[PDB]
RNA sequence: GGGACCGAGGACCGCGCUCUGCAAGGAUGCUGGCGUAAUGGUCACCAGCGACCCGUCUUGAAACACGGACCAAGGAGUCAAGGUUUUGCGCGAGUGUUUGGGUGUAAAACCCGCACGCGUAAAGGUGAGAGCUUCGGCGCAUCAUCGACCGAUCCUGAUGUAUUCGGAUGGAUUUGAGUAGGAGCGUUAAGCCUUGGACCCGAAAGAUGGUGAACAACCAUCUAGUAGCUGGUUACCGCCGAAGUUUCCCUCAGGAUAGCAGUGUCGACCUUCAGUUUUAUGAGGUAAAGCGAAUGAACUUUAAAUAUGUAAGAAGCCCUUGUUACUUAACUGAACGUGGGCAUUCGAAUGUAUCGACACUAGUGGGCCAUUUUUGGUAAGCAGAACUGGCGAUGCGGGAUGAACCGAACGCGGGGUUAAGGUGCCGGAGUGGACGCUCAUCAGACUGGCGCUCAAGCGUCCCACCCAUACCCCGCCCUCAGGGUAGAAACGAUGCCCUGAGGAGUAGGCGGCCGUGGAGGUCAGUGACGAAGCCUAGGGCGUGAGCCCGGGUCGAACGGCCUCUAGUGCAGAUCUUGGUGGUAGUAGCAAAUAUCUAGCGAAACCACAG
RNA sequence: GAGACCGAUAGCGCACAAGUAGAGUGAUCGAAAGAUGAAAAGCACUUUGAAAAGAGGGUUAAAUAGCACGUGAAAUUGUUGAAAGGGAAGCGCUUGUGACCAGACUUGCGCCCGGCGGAUCAUCCGGUGUUCUCACCGGUGCACUCCGCCGGGCUCAGGCCAG
């Protein structure tokens, strides 16, 4: 009889996708990149940008 | 379609009973035969007894024949055979044809009853223009 | 509208103003879409306009009837025969062009998107490279969509 | 003949007939179990019928109309006493009417709530009238 | 976190969840207020915004023109006969009692003896195909194809023949309003056509018979004459909705056919279809690049752009073999008979709320503007072709009015957001921001007026804001479509319940409903304790035509419902009759009844006003 | 003798003085015009004055039915009251002001005691009609049950609008 905006309620979200709750609870949204030292950038690659 | 254009309440009443069956059963002996109640006089022409006896010929002279019109009788035909038929209207001669015969003479609330799916049926139409 | 644009029109869906498709990329497509370009803006979508578009303004042809799609039991009845039981196998396979492509877009109702919140460009009727909105803007379509959903 | 006799009152003439511009039509028959003209109430249409009506003394009875006396004008209707007790009235038409339409139960019920609310505030008014005189 | 708008539904059922109950298939809880007035309505006035005088006719459209002093009553597609299509009904190879007779409670109703009108008479194979099935098959109607018979026609020309008659056998590219298991008769309702006054009103005439005079005229009738051409043609709501073109024939003064809209039947049914892309393909190798490849836009390895035909499997494919009436030297091809396997990419995309055939029925045959391509001319405009889009038949936002052009196409509302266009004031929204230019003795304005000059001008860029009948969300109305509803329902199955989409409209088509006079039935209807009518700065219902109630007046009849019936609905026709006005106490004292002042006293004209 | 006819602008031109009044030399043409009240009981009498007129007064159920007569619309007009206006009025949407009018939910039920009176209560008696097992009378009494009426007590439900 009137639809509820999933985005908006929990509980539709909720019965529409059961894995919402543990979305947001393990932090799925916020999740980080692998570590470690990066790499600079190749000097041919910077010498091809600022040409004439 | 939504009413039938006949003013018989009796006809009305046979296009509830078929309306039920219709819907309740998955037939298509039913629809056709409601589909058939809805449709005008011109478009249900007569059908003589001489084209029944045509089409009890091979293997349907056991089946019970459906007419949703008239049975008017033939006088070209000379013998009628044993015939269960169940249609709309008969005609003074093709009835007591019929009756005589040691045949029988349906209405089409016999048959919803006896025959509420249509199991065994000979469904005729009688010849356009 | 002239009679063959406004057939490839009726032909995507879009017989109304601000109303998307989803459409997969092929160069029969393509060149309908370009046919069409003096009336529409198309774009490359994200997985975030996708999960917003199924899930804010959702609705599915069941019959020819237009039903919102506020359980999943409508989606495994009407798309179960192609492994696609609940919205999220619907988002994957649009966003994630599958093979049940055909069947899972048009399953999806046209979306009635409403007018964008800000506006369009000042000279909207215009082509996206020469300041407008007409054409292909590809990705900056997101855009467009958080404007319009 | 049920049905033919309520294909004639229905879509042709019925003196018991009321017709509004509001929406219902009324039945005037007096064993009417609502006064309303549609199929499951009609009095005459309906072979097997049942309404409630209170007698001038007071005393309300529940009517009674089967097919084999429909023949019988004189004596379409048998009547059944019921009881001041209004619990045991429902009861009793819940017993004499076994095996009935739900529907003539269900107004059977509701017309005999009503007569009784209606003498209950009858009562009253009377009541209110001889204290103030007007 | 702050704000606005909304609360549809009404026992439970379902998906779920943070599970002792919850924000999970639509608002409850608490507090306060309400009768010397909460809340409405009517009239008058003021205020903000909007708004060309109605009907007819012509034009591509306007513009002109016609009619309109006002009010009441009247006022125009009717009735017959004959055809034709469709719906209902009775009987049905038959049907029709009503010329007439009998009968009667007497123009009613009831009955029918012989005729007569119209109609009927004088079953084959194969393949699809609704439906049924004992799962093996049987197969309606209808269509295609191969056959059968007949009136009659073309030869071959039997036994026979009265000796000049006949047609047996085998052959034909034969026909038919032919057969191949009858569909008609009567009646009712609606539509159309022909003729009668013929939807209503409107000539010059002509004829017949009379009346008068005095150098043809008038009267009555035929006659409601007729031809063109005008004017007019009467309640509401809903649904669907155009064309102003192809072809043919002949009068000029035009019809037929097809097209656009609609109805019924049959066949399938997302099979199939498509103003479409893609693939191959057609006319443009048209542009370009190269010719350190050849050759010479006509050069080309490659190859545009741009539009437009054809094909995309089951109604299909391929090959092999016989026949034929055809064809060619010849299965050289064509058609009829062959065989095989492919129904789990059955052979691109996308859409599919469907399409084809048959039959029947109204309104229409203007032109104009713009675009693309092409040809020719002029001092320059311009002229000839095809094309779509619009107007006629379109409202709304902008556009300085209009129109063109831009946006966007319309049920009644609330909220939000925009399009085109705008944000100095009129005028809702920025005297917003960055960079430059311009002082014009009537600058310029993506100016209308006021007005503006480190703009309120011009060019670019950026940000915020304003509002359409457009888009989005919710409510409500109607229509259409889909679904449910019987050992019956808690609502007339012509009922009820659930869901979705849609809403412009002239000519025209279909449906529903309101009102008037009279008739049959009914409401055991209202009424001298007051019917009908009329008046009414009262109360309600309906989207509406309308309907119901109150107050006053009044004095004899009237109303609802179901059917029947019609002299049944007015704003107009230089409409008819009656009544009444401005002009106007004016012009003038005139037929009837040279000034000032008593008394008397019009007419033209009149949509409303300068 | 009748009618699914017309009802005084209709129906014959004529419901009444109708082929009349009237027009034309003539042949001919040709209207308009019905309704007091049941009964004239048709307004006596007093008083203005020269009127087809008033004021009192009377008849009548009624005279705002008075031979201008049943009812008495609109156009148009006069008196009184209110409001607005002088380079058009009129209309659509929306508030405001003044005047007038209306008057919101028709505003109830259930329990617990005490008293009273009836019954469908009494396996009480008698009678009547019946669809023959259901109704209706007459007479008895309150052990039980059920209804009402009166005096106290309590709970609940209630229409609209705001925060
Ligand atoms: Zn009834």
């Amino acid at each position: 009889v009137q639809k509820k905006n999933p985005l908006r309620n929990k509980q539709i979200m909720l019965r529409l996708n059961p894995y919402a709750s543990t979305f947001a609870k393990e932090k799925l949204g916020e999740v980080k990149a692998e570590e470690g030292k990066p790499p600079k950038v190749p000097a041919s690659f910077k010498e091809l940008l600022h040409e004439a | 379609r939504k009413a039938p254009k006949s003013d018989n309440v009796y006809l009305k009443l046979l296009v509830k009973l078929y309306r039920f069956l219709a819907r309740r059963t998955e037939a298509p002996f039913n629809k056709v035969v409601l589909r058939r109640l809805f449709m005008s006089r011109i478009n249900r022409p007569p059908v003589s007894l001489s084209r029944i006896a045509r089409n009890l010929k091979n293997g349907n002279e056991k089946k019970t024949v459906v007419v949703v019109a008239t049975v008017t009788d033939d006088n070209r035909l000379l013998q009628v055979p044993k015939m269960e038929v169940a249609a709309l209207r008969f005609t003074a001669k093709a009835r007591a044809r019929i009756e005589a015969a040691g045949g029988r003479t349906l209405t089409l609330d016999q048959l919803a009853l006896e025959k509420p799916t249509g199991a065994n049926t000979l469904l005729l139409r009688g010849p356009k223009n | 509208i002239p009679p063959k644009p406004r057939k490839i029109l009726q032909l995507l869906r879009l017989r109304q103003i601000n109303n998307g498709v989803f459409v997969k990329v092929t160069k029969a497509t393509a060149e309908m879409i370009k046919i069409v370009e003096p009336w529409v803006a198309y774009g490359y979508p994200n997985l975030k306009s996708v999960r917003e578009l199924i899930y804010k303004r959702g609705y599915g042809k069941v019959n020819g009837q237009r039903i919102p799609l506020t359980d999943n039991a409508i989606i495994e009845e009407n798309l179960g025969k192609y492994g696609i039981i609940c919205i999220e196998d619907l988002i994957h396979e649009i966003f994630t062009v599958g093979p049940n492509f055909k069947q899972a877009a048009n399953f999806l109702w046209p979306f009635k998107l409403s007018n964008p919140n800000g506006g369009f460009r000042p000279r909207k009727f215009k082509h996206f490279i020469e300041g407008g909105d007409l054409g292909n803007r590809e990705e900056h379509i997101n855009a467009l969509i958080r404007a319009m959903n | 003949s049920d049905e033919i006799v309520w294909q004639i009152i229905n879509q042709q003439f019925c003196a018991f007939k009321l017709k509004t511009t509001k929406g219902q039509n009324f039945c005037r028959n007096e064993y009417s179990v609502s006064g309303l003209c549609n199929r499951q109430s009609c009095p005459l249409a309906n072979s097997r019928y049942a309404t409630v009506r209170q007698s001038p003394k007071g005393t309300i009875y529940l009517y009674i109309k089967t097919i084999e006396r429909s023949h019988m004008p004189s004596k379409w209707w048998e009547k059944i006493k019921l009881s001041q007790n209004y619990q045991k009235a429902l009861e009793q038409i819940d017993q004499r009417l076994q095996f009935f339409p739900k529907f003539l139960i269900h107004k059977c019920k509701q017309r005999l709530t009503r007569l009784v609310q209606v003498a209950i505030r009858m009562r009253r008014i009377a009541a209110e009238e001889a204290r103030l005189g007007e």
